[PDB]
């Protein structure tokens, strides 16, 4: 048993009545001076260890060449001045299993902390020394947490994408989906997780050019996709994980749910294929009036309107459809389809929901096309065109499919900084970056969407630990003040930074002149609201930064206006699963799961209490599954007002809880707005 | 949790003793010295008495007493490979290699020696104090039946793997190297049984359950150190049967959820090479706030 | 004289539900009237709850208690296909068949009635009745079992061979041929143990017995008849169902070496309708020509 | 029940201790005026008929348009002058379920035999009405037989391809992987039975892109092929079928015939994916002589030579490639991997087994490439070159796909009317035609090598019935006479339209100057030996047809030489399946496996007599299981020393027979040349 896990382990060995917290520094620092500075290769200067790492095909040249070697070092100068420290030894150990660059047997380490950000850093700057010392305070003060992608990524020779998420688009045609697979495959490969929306494919029983019933429907395509994420495995180091999104009007939507029960058969269910469940408002109209509903075969109504059924609104659409004698349509119950979600979710944790109108009502890109669909995280809420892939001798039509870069700020620490604005735009700078310097070869609508929406995702992260550090309850309404104005001045700086990057690029995002942005309509409940803290703890909390006003909106929206926007999209909130960790930080905008993680890692077992846990505000640390998940809804539904995206929103339930209870969850999400749920956690 | 996906593997894995032809083992038998001939005889018929216990009495027992119509099928399949598919396995094997006259001699000798009895009659005696609606003997039966399966057997599996890791005697390995992923299979799956008992107790008769498993183990490992070189020493094995059967042990406090007890070692490569919450209906006015 | 003959045939005939595709019944199903798709799943259900307790209770129990590890290896081989693979055939059926909610009635609908239990605790009596070392308790559970094999089985069979026999629900019937073969085997096997236990007898005693399984029959049988009217009538079949019964019961003790009981009777002809290679080494010589 | 079938089922009934062979004429005579001409549409005309189905999409307008319907009419009356019979009433009831053209509803029957075989002659003739004269009389006599796909959809709207059999060659690309499960798609969906050669993928533990033990083998690559086969099913009529192929010296062969086993895991086991083993004389030699053989990683081989390992000669390199310390290799026992072949086609009939030396030491056109794989019946065997499938942005290269056009000779009809020229010309015609008018828009080297190689495949049937109805035993030296002479008249004749067919259209197939043909290496068997039939008996059934000499082939020799040939691929004798009972033919060169065949169609039970089964010749028509495959492997040798292609060679085995009789089988068809084995069907 090494001397540092000996000491982690000291931390639930209570004494006088409490837990040994402290324990952590101690065991952090036996870590570090045991391991990591005995398995750390060091070189005479940074020059040396510069050049072994380009020579021996670890980091890029083209980026480092950029800069003088006085730059760079003056870069790493910066970095190690801050004289980092990892708090906890979960922090260190995740950085220096995850994310520190090893040697090609992976017996020792280049990259210290340091090295990493200095790397990370220098990439974001791209020929700027100034840009890369302000990147390397943001990261080292911890501010700013470039995703897993890109901070795993950025730099390195043999790297994979610096993008992870994908939504893909699949047209109704089989070269549409043998190019799905397809593209699934490559982007899989790069160590992306690719969302399909399978809402265009025809359900079962269709015909095929003039053969009646032939169509096996979404699940055959399913089984496709299963196999192809199960066959691109990331070259056997992770599993290839994907998703599959299908309008709730869809026929196939019964099917498409039974692909996940545990009596399911062999022929029917995936195993490595996440679903989520697309549901309009029109849905829960008719589950609330207890109406008999209907699903439509969405070939059907392609041929008699020419437009696919998840392109029209069904809002107006579904009495235009259920009195169409040329639209084909099965009666449905919905709330007995409510309860099967329900049961589903609590019996595997899916699907996902995304509540469509929730999504496309405060969407500024509806022109370009409504969202008909998110990502494998239930985050990522962006317009998307279908793509005709036609026969190999012809031209295809290359539509969008959907890929951000996504970035978190550190909420403790950029609050602890009064670096709201700093923190945002520089992280939006980054993101820039990422989004430009990304090329994907063998996804043409990935990247003709990358190239044309120029959408990021600024996220954030350590919201509970922040509040809970402050003596502040996480349902309380003084959390839920702090995240509006909170995440109001990060929507504020985040407009005013992309506004800045397309004055001075002289270039917005494509079709932005028909966004809410350019008609002035998105910057309506800013200039009429003000968003200013209502409690004088929360307003505290704030000071001596600069609280945006309603006069200061009405600045941005005429800057926006004169100067357009470069980012059509710019705020998710992802999970932020590993990252988080080496952060020192609670995940995303959740609660916590646990105050004490208790994890086990090769045969010995680990200890990780929640960052800043301790005896004054161990009540503040209120597990999630304690928590009302109404009062976390209405959190969220705080937050989500400032993201363009959405948030991904798990659901943490009690074993005792019914399906009527996550049934009246999903209600209350969707009665506040909330654009997406993510996952129904139960302990 | 796991009795349907036990029995898929169950079933998929059958298999018959006429599928392997023990004939051609007679090529390289006849080039084995008299102290292998004696050593393989003496552990095939330590094996054969073994499971012919678990066939007649430690499946069906456990069977009798566990609760669940898909448990009892499951174990009823187990049972099944002990009586029609091994024993008949273990015959065939013996009637290739040796005359009539050959083979009851080893019986008479294994039959009465001491190692071999001691472990024999100590998993029986728990097999046979197992209590009707009693969940604590059948928990210490199924701790003897896991320490049969997963432990006991493998300082007799050892040597037929030794053999078959070098190309001897390649048709009764086969049939050796079947026989064990079955008794591996079942230990696993006679150990998720015990666990849930387990589960089901205090934290006092938890550690009193421990203690019974670590001293029973403790009473069968120095017996089988014991039985190992009275075995192995003349073929000058004894050393690494030993490290394989700790490395077994291991296993076998693990199928019953328990640490490892034994240091880990590695093992002879020869031998290596041979191995629903409540469904409630809304009720209206859950769609209004 | 014959367990060789019977454990050879018992492995010969070894299947899994798995290896016949049910889909191809989907649609000669969704035809049949509620009254016909009532009486089929009720029909499966009983016979489930028969393969059920003569897999976890009659065939291990019988198996306990006979001598010699040949036979033992039988009847733990046909135990096994009880309720390892008969048994959960009927749900293979089921689930392919029936929504959830009507295959959860179902086997509610075993649980309360009153035929179904009366034979069930009649049958399971006798096999938890036999005494160790008890020949005339064992001869007792062995009458119970042929009954149970080879009579009560058949109420339920009719239906699925009465639609096999009209092509009608032939995935389903190819199972039930399979299961019906099986049983054939088992009451055959089972027949002639019980006949070696009422040779040893007196004569006075072999009286006794004859009035035992006499006694037995007719109590069963007249039980047997109202489950019958019970899930028959709504389908207008109960009194040629009655027929085949009858019909069974005289082979049932045929296989107890008894003379027939009921009068010989026409069967409905539709239901009449309703009735690895060998590894050898490459030698040298075979590759030149 | 039906009259006919109870006229049928009479057969059995045996009056006077003989079978009543005679009630099938009265059962097709009941089934005709019982069921077809009542169920048969008439019009008043045949110009309203005509009309009618082109109106209505039943025909194609184009073909039809090149003739005046005085023309068309002449063709009609041609195909009715001969007042064709069906002698049994399978044949016309196998006519009249699958190709016999029916209404849209399925309820009536539009198409007679003869409107069928008009309708096939006018779309082979393109404008000629003597020719389509000409074609009618072949085929209502019966002389030849268009394969399945042709016969079924010559002339029809819509139809599916007149080409089923296709052969790919995968290259070492995830895009080549996906292109090959798109191709394999849209050819499964156009009706079509796709082939896959496996051997160029790397094995399990190759490295990708310097990350070690990241491929999954061609296992993976298998299970995604069996479910793209399982989603292209044509409304599972008939379920997407495919073939994969692998060289025995591929280190996953053991991998790949685990596919296969009985006990084989559903992760796994693939279902519709067909497999084929390719063997060199290396690996034979080897299993000869007992020693150690070396299965061998490709990606290895491919990385130390440039050249994927099936591209090479393996008798030349396979010491290379042991002695290499660079090539990575695992020790197999030959004889264990034989006998596992062995056990594996006994317990499930796979895998195929290919004789790669046995092809190419008689292949013609080796410097195009060597033949390294079979098609999905293991008959189609020609050369092939692999594609290279680049990203979406680049330009691929396209190679050569194999895919030829199947039809069969009656030998039967043929020999009767002692037409072996005119019908051998004919057929060769109407191949190139179907080969002309094939245009495949999704299979882009399927398409190029139909335009390039212009390979046909003319096959022959009722090989079996012939020798039975003239009094000569299947194993019989005199059969084989036979057969000798009548492929080898067969190859004289193809040889002949295909160098005809050169000279009139001023094209040869692409580098055929490379081939054996132009070298006139081709030739030297029948310029120095004759083959002209060795008994009395078969010499007289070949009175009145002449029989080329010596002689008559140099002079063939010399009109190659200074014509060229059309055609790179003539002959290859297909299964000829369900074709077999319209023609009332025994099924290819094979003997029959029944006397009189028991089938049961529906809940009807029909027997179907072999075609002119009687007493006289009762013994005659010897069961295929009761024979020495022996002497059915020296018939096949015979046969193909004819045959530019493959046979598909089905092994009839009894249950008494060991594995080691079927590898003694195996054994003997290798040295006596036989190229494939189709299946090992065991009763
Ligand atoms: C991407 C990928 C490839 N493969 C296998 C299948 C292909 O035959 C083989 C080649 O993949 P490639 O697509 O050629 O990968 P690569 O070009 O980046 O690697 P290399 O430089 O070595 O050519 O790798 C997998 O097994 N799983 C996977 O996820
Ligand atoms: N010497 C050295 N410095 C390293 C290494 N990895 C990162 N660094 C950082 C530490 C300093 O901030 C910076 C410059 O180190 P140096 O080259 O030793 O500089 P100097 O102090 O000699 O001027 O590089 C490393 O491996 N060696
Ligand atoms: N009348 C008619 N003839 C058909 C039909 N299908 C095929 N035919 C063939 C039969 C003859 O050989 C040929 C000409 O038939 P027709 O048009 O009736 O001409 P005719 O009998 O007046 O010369 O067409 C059909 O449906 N009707
Ligand atoms: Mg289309
Ligand atoms: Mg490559
Ligand atoms: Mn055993
Ligand atoms: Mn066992
Ligand atoms: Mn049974
Ligand atoms: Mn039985």
């Amino acid at each position: 048993v090494p001397k540092w896990i000996q000491l982690n382990n000291e931390i639930m060995i209570q004494k006088d009545g409490k837990f040994q917290f402290d324990k952590d520094k101690e065991a952090v620092h036996s870590y570090f001076v045991d391991y990591i500075n005995q398995n750390t290769v060091f070189f005479h200067n940074l020059k040396e260890k510069l050049d072994y790492l380009v020579e021996n095909q670890y980091y890029e040249e083209e980026f480092l060449s950029l800069y003088s070697f006085e730059d760079i070092k003056e870069v790493f100068k910066t970095a190690y001045a801050k004289k980092f420290r990892f708090p906890s030894f979960m922090s260190a150990f995740k950085f220096y299993n995850d994310y520190a660059l090893k040697t090609n047997d992976k017996k020792k380490i280049l990259e210290r902390y340091e090295d990493r950000i200095s790397i990370v850093a220098l990439f974001f700057a791209n020929g700027d020394t100034e840009k890369a010392k302000e990147y390397v305070n943001l990261m080292i003060n911890q501010e700013y947490q470039p995703s897993t992608p890109t901070f795993l990524n950025a730099g390195r020779k043999r790297r994979g994408e610096l993008v992870s998420c994908f939504l893909l688009e699949v047209n109704d045609s089989l070269n549409d989906i043998s190019r799905a697979i397809d593209i699934s495959m490559q982007l899989s490969k790069l160590g992306g997780g690719v969302s399909l929306n399978l809402s265009k494919l025809r359900a079962k029983g269709e015909a095929i050019k003039d053969v009646e019933n032939a169509t096996k429907g979404v699940v055959g395509v399913m089984k496709l996709l299963d196999n192809a994420f199960r066959y691109a495995d990331q070259m056997g180091q992770r599993q290839g994980s994907g998703a599959a999104y299908l309008n709730i009007f869809h026929r196939d939507i019964n099917d498409f749910l039974d692909t996940k029960k545990i009596s399911a058969d062999e022929d029917v269910r995936v195993k490595t294929l996440s679903i989520g469940v697309v549901i309009p408002d029109k849905f829960v109209e008719l589950a609330r009036e207890d109406k008999a509903a209907y699903v439509f075969y969405p070939h059907t109504i392609y041929k008699e309107y020419g437009q696919h059924m998840d392109e029209m609104d069904m809002n107006e659409m579904y009495d235009k459809f259920v009195d169409n004698p040329r639209v084909k349509k099965e009666k449905i119950n919905p709330r007995k389809l409510l309860e099967k979600l329900a049961m589903l979710r609590s019996e595997s944790g899916y699907p996902y929901i995304m509540f469509q109108d929730n999504v496309n009502k405060v969407h500024a890109n509806n022109h370009i096309s409504k969202v008909k669909f998110s990502n494998l995280c239930s985050e990522v809420l962006q317009a998307s065109q279908v793509s005709s892939y036609t026969d190999y001798d012809e031209e295809d039509e290359i539509g969008l499919d959907i890929s951000c870069n996504l970035g978190s700020l550190n909420i403790l620490n950029v609050m602890e900084h009064k670096s709201i604005e700093k923190t945002v735009k520089l992280a939006t700078d980054s993101l820039t970056h990422v989004s430009e310097t990304t090329d994907i070869r063998n996804a043409p609508a990935v990247r003709r969407a990358n190239k044309a929406m120029k959408s990021i995702g600024l996220g954030a992260m350590n919201l509970h630990g922040y509040l809970a550090q402050n003596g502040i309850a996480y349902e309380s309404p003084e959390a839920r003040d702090f995240a509006n104005t909170f995440f109001m001045m990060v929507n504020f700086y985040s407009i005013q930074r992309s506004a800045e990057i397309a004055k001075e690029k002289g270039e917005t995002f494509d079709q932005y002149e028909g966004s809410t942005y350019a008609t002035g309509e998105y910057f309506d409940k800013y200039v009429s609201t003000d968003f200013s803290p209502k409690y004088e703890k929360i307003a505290n909390l704030f000071e001596g930064m600069h609280i945006p006003t309603t006069e200061d909106w009405k600045k941005l929206k005429a800057f926006v206006a004169e100067h357009g926007m470069y980012h059509s999209y710019r705020l998710c909130i992802a999970p932020t699963g590993s990252i988080s960790y080496v952060q020192s930080s609670t995940a995303s905008v959740m609660p916590i799961m646990e105050r004490i993680e208790e994890r086990t890692y090769g045969n010995s077992k680990t200890y990780y209490p929640m960052p800043g846990l301790a005896s004054n505000n161990w009540f503040f640390y209120k597990e999630a599954y304690d928590m009302d998940m109404f009062k976390v809804v209405d959190m969220i539904a705080t937050i989500q007002q400032h993201i363009d995206q959405g948030i991904s929103f798990t659901l943490f339930l009690k074993d005792t809880m019914t399906t009527r209870d996550l049934n009246r969850i999903d209600l209350y999400a969707h009665h506040r707005g909330i654009k997406t749920i993510y996952y129904a956690r139960t302990k | 949790d796991f009795t349907q996906m036990f029995y898929n593997q169950n079933v998929k894995q059958f298999w018959l003793p006429e599928e392997i032809a023990l004939n051609g083992d007679l090529l390289t038998w006849k080039y084995l010295g008299k102290n292998e001939q004696d050593t393989y005889m003496k552990v095939l018929a330590g094996l054969t008495l073994l499971d012919t216990e678990q066939g007649n009495t430690g499946m069906p027992i456990v069977a009798e007493h566990v609760d669940g119509h898909q448990r009892k099928a499951v174990l009823n399949f187990m049972a099944m490979m002990e009586n029609a598919v091994h024993a008949k396995s273990y015959s065939n094997i013996f009637m290739t290699l040796a005359p009539t006259e050959t083979i009851n001699e080893v019986f008479e000798w294994v039959k009465q020696n001491k190692y071999l009895q001691k472990k024999a009659q100590m998993i029986v005696g728990l097999y046979k104090a197992i209590q009707k609606d009693d969940e604590i003997s059948l928990f210490k039966a199924m701790v003897a039946s896991v320490y049969l399966e997963s432990f006991l057997f493998y300082s007799g599996f050892y040597y037929p793997l030794y053999f078959y890791g070098q190309g001897k005697l390649m048709q009764s390995g086969e049939i050796i190297n079947l026989i064990l992923r079955d008794e591996a299979i079942h230990g696993v799956y006679v150990g998720l049984l015990a666990q849930e008992i387990y589960n089901k107790q205090t934290e006092e008769k938890k550690a009193e359950l421990r203690e019974f498993a670590i001293d029973l183990l403790n009473q069968l490992y120095e017996n089988e150190l014991e039985y190992t070189e009275d075995l192995y020493d003349q073929v000058g094995l004894s050393h690494d049967v030993k490290k394989f059967i700790r490395y077994n042990a291991n296993k076998a406090l693990m199928n019953l959820g328990f640490d490892p007890y034994f240091e880990e070692e590695d093992i002879n490569p020869i031998v290596l090479n041979g191995l629903k919450a409540t469904v409630e209906p809304l009720k209206d006015d859950d769609f209004y706030f």
